[PDB]
């Protein structure tokens, strides 16, 4: 997630120099179905 | 004619400011350097 222009593959090097987070996201796979 | 700054990145003599950004001209790379004073140093030898 950036400041503008926004998100980006990250290298180790950069997220060293940058203060940033080597991190990745997690996506599921969600369900709605119907039951009160 | 002159230097100010360097793109960490793709080696590059950029140059700006405030109202400017901090990014880069044809590599788009967040990361700068400062760029060696022409004051000359000079070394003991030692
Ligand atoms: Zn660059």
């Amino acid at each position: 997630n950036e400041s503008d222009g926004v998100t980006h593959a990250l290298y180790p090097q950069e997220a060293r120099l940058r203060n940033l987070t080597y991190s990745s996201g997690l996506f599921v796979d969600v369900k709605k179905r119907t039951y009160e | 004619a002159t230097l100010k700054y360097i793109c960490a990145e793709c080696s590059s003599k950029l140059s700006l400011s405030r109202t400017d950004a901090v990014r880069c001209k044809d590599c788009g790379h967040r990361i700068l350097l400062k760029a060696r004073t022409k004051r000359l140093v000079q070394f003991e030898a030692r």
